[PDB]
């Protein structure tokens, strides 16, 4: 099965270039989208940029042009270079993969390595319900998104994982208790009955407008 | 690059098909279905594949729609010619081709996303043994999507259709030379010459596609027999799925285009015969 593994320095001195590489095992790079997403400790997710097709690239303007994603396809590795680091860039760097932009969602995510140097407003930042309760989260975009919305479940310590793509569609194995709904600007994720295997932080994501943005997340716990 | 097909199926309705883009998206359409049909556990995935392919079409149409102003200008020109701006038509036709080649990479990005989708499905292809891989997916696909098309074309006799189109162009060519020789003092003589010139070129494009359909029908029918009640090794199984998806894509492209061009040839002959009804009426009322 396709597997991503990030390998880097883990400690970069300020203003130097952070260089982590990802090693695509059990699968080829070819024309897929190979992105680098970071998560500051105790904070949400930020997509840094991606490399796709015949080596084309698209980065998040928030990175201020100091980001570069390159790929030696022969090596079957893609890598990140983040110039002039700040304590701001102290984050868990996830190396991930989407297949398209037409119906973009993240197929595979690496393990994530700690490196220490559209507005998706997710409504319940924290939530503590008892088992069996129906939990329902909301995501609102700064503008029209159509159904270009995804939802991920980030298990404690683990990388985020797709539950719904295109606002309502479940990925093949994800349980039916999860429900995506909504279009345009107001979206809603709902677990019809809380299970012990659900204590995780859930994030939404948009792909309609190129700088890919995530939601604030909902830290779900048991009361 | 230079493989575009202009199509006027209805009155005042022009459209274009970038031949290679059609084959490419169709190849990956067949790869997708073939991968999900292989095992029964995955058949239901066709709902998602159909939805994704709809997104690809809607996305590609949005790129084609950028060249709508130039297309509607050429439609307005062709409308006036079907009543001398023949030189204006050529410049507006070149203009349409130009902006199509301008959006080359916008279309390529959609095509590439389609290749990625079908390739992802192709790459997740289980085989319980891998030395004995079931050719179920090949028949279930062939039978639903391709078999029916083979039989419709087999019944059609596309060579007789072409022969009947030459007779139409010969009748018009003779009437055109009889008007020029006998009574050239007629209104709409230039519009007849234009429509016949346009219809002569449509015929050649139909003649090209029917040649492809003809041999591709034989190829598909022969090939499918060999990849249907067997158990290939995974490597060989995948090779056949690609080979079949290729033969299916070339066939479906030329068949789809031949039918569209056929409708435009007879739509242009309808407007052509409207002028012939005037020419007979005029000659009859003069004969009074």
């Amino acid at each position: 099965q396709v597997q991503l593994q990030e390998s880097g320095p883990g400690l970069v001195k300020p203003s130097e270039t952070l260089s982590l590489t990802c090693t695509v095992s059990g699968g080829s790079i070819s024309t897929y989208y190979w992105s680098w997403i970071r998560q500051p400790p105790g904070k949400g997710l930020e997509w840094l940029g991606y490399i796709y097709h015949s080596g084309s690239t698209d980065y998040n303007p928030s990175l201020e042009s100091r980001v570069t994603i390159s790929v030696d396809t022969s090596r079957t590795r893609f890598s990140l270079r983040l110039r002039s680091v700040t304590a701001a860039d102290t984050a868990v760097y996830y190396c991930a993969r989407s297949t398209t932009m037409i119906q973009q969602y993240f197929d595979y995510w690496g393990r994530g390595t700690l490196v220490t140097v559209i507005q998706m407003t997710q409504s319940p930042s924290s939530l503590s319900a008892s088992l069996g309760d129906r939990v329902t989260i909301t995501c609102q975009a700064s503008q029209g998104i159509s159904n270009s919305l995804n939802w991920y479940q980030q298990k404690p310590g683990k990388a985020p994982k797709v539950l719904i793509y295109d606002a309502s569609n479940l990925e093949t194995g994800v349980p039916s208790r999860f429900s995506g709904s909504g279009s345009g600007t107001d979206f809603t994720f709902t677990i019809t009955s809380l299970q012990p295997e659900d204590i995780a932080t859930y994030y939404c994501q948009q792909y309609h407008y190129l700088p890919l943005t995530f939601g604030g997340g909902t830290k779900l716990e048991i009361k | 690059a230079n493989s575009i097909d202009i199509l006027q199926e209805k009155e005042g309705h022009l459209d274009f098909v970038i031949i290679p883009h059609y084959t490419f998206l169709d190849y990956y359409k067949h790869l997708s279905y073939n991968s999900i049909y292989h095992k029964s556990s995955t058949y239901g995935k066709y709902i998602a594949v159909d939805a994704f392919i709809k997104k690809i079409n809607e996305a590609y149409d949005k790129v084609k729609s950028k060249c709508n102003d130039i297309k509607n200008d050429l439609i307005a020109t062709i409308k006036k010619l079907e009543h001398k701006m023949m030189d204006e038509y050529n410049t507006k036709k070149k203009k349409l081709i130009k902006c199509i080649k301008n959006h080359e990479n916008d279309f390529n990005k959609i095509c590439m996303d389609m290749k990625n989708y079908g390739t992802n499905l192709f790459e997740q292809l289980s085989c319980y043994n891998n030395n004995f891989c079931n050719t179920n997916g090949i028949r279930y696909h062939y039978d639903e999507y391709i078999h029916k098309l083979i039989l419709s074309v087999k019944s059609k006799n596309l060579n007789k259709d072409l022969s009947d189109m030459t007779n139409i162009l010969q009748q018009s060519e003779l009437l055109l030379t009889n008007l020029n020789k006998k009574m050239g003092s007629y209104i709409y003589i230039d519009t007849i010459k234009f429509i016949h010139k346009e219809m002569k070129h449509i015929f050649n494009r139909i003649e090209y596609h029917t040649k492809i359909i003809n041999d591709k029908t034989k190829i598909i029918q022969d090939k499918i027999k060999l990849n249907i009640w067997r158990t290939f090794q995974k490597d060989e199984l995948l090779k056949r799925i690609l080979d079949m998806s290729n033969e299916y894509s070339l066939f479906i492209t030329s068949d789809h285009l031949r039918q569209m061009l056929y409708n435009t040839f007879y739509s242009k002959e309808k407007h052509l015969n409207n002028i012939f009804h005037h020419l007979i009426y005029v000659l009859q009322m003069k004969f009074n």
